[PDB]
C-alpha cells in the first residue's frame, strides 16, 4: 500500500537492588513512537519504428 | 521511582486501526420511464 508506519523504541528500562530480605521494590516505563515510508515513481518511455522491431 | 506508570500514549504506537464496511454501499431505484413505458424493439 501507499505508505508504510514503523513502530520503534523511545525510552528504556531500568532495575535496581534490595535491602536484605525485605524492601521496597520499583517501577519503570517503557514508551515507543512511529516512523514512516513513503513511495514514488520512477518511469521512462522508449520509441521505435515498426518495421524496425521486424 | 514509585510512580513510572506506563500511559496509554506511551504504547499507542504499537495498537493497530481496525476498519469495517457493512454501511458502506446504497440502494438504486429502476428509471420510471422503463418501468412504466410500453417497450418496442427498433433497429
Amino acid at each position: 500500500r501507499n505508505q508504510v508506519r514503523f513502530p520503534v523504541l523511545s525510552a528504556l528500562p531500568v532495575a535496581y537492588w534490595v535491602n536484605g530480605d525485605t524492601g521496597l521494590k520499583q517501577t519503570t516505563e517503557i514508551n515507543w513512537t512511529n516512523k514512516y515510508l513513503n513511495i514514488e515513481e520512477i518511469a521512462t518511455i522508449v520509441p521505435v519504428p515498426d518495421n524496425v522491431l521486424a | 521511582p514509585y510512580n513510572n506508570l506506563t500511559s496509554r500514549t506511551d504504547a499507542q504506537a504499537l495498537i493497530p486501526e481496525e476498519v469495517s464496511k457493512e454501511m458502506l454501499g446504497k440502494a438504486t431505484e429502476q428509471s420510471a420511464v422503463l418501468q412504466q413505458f410500453r417497450r418496442i424493439p427498433v433497429g
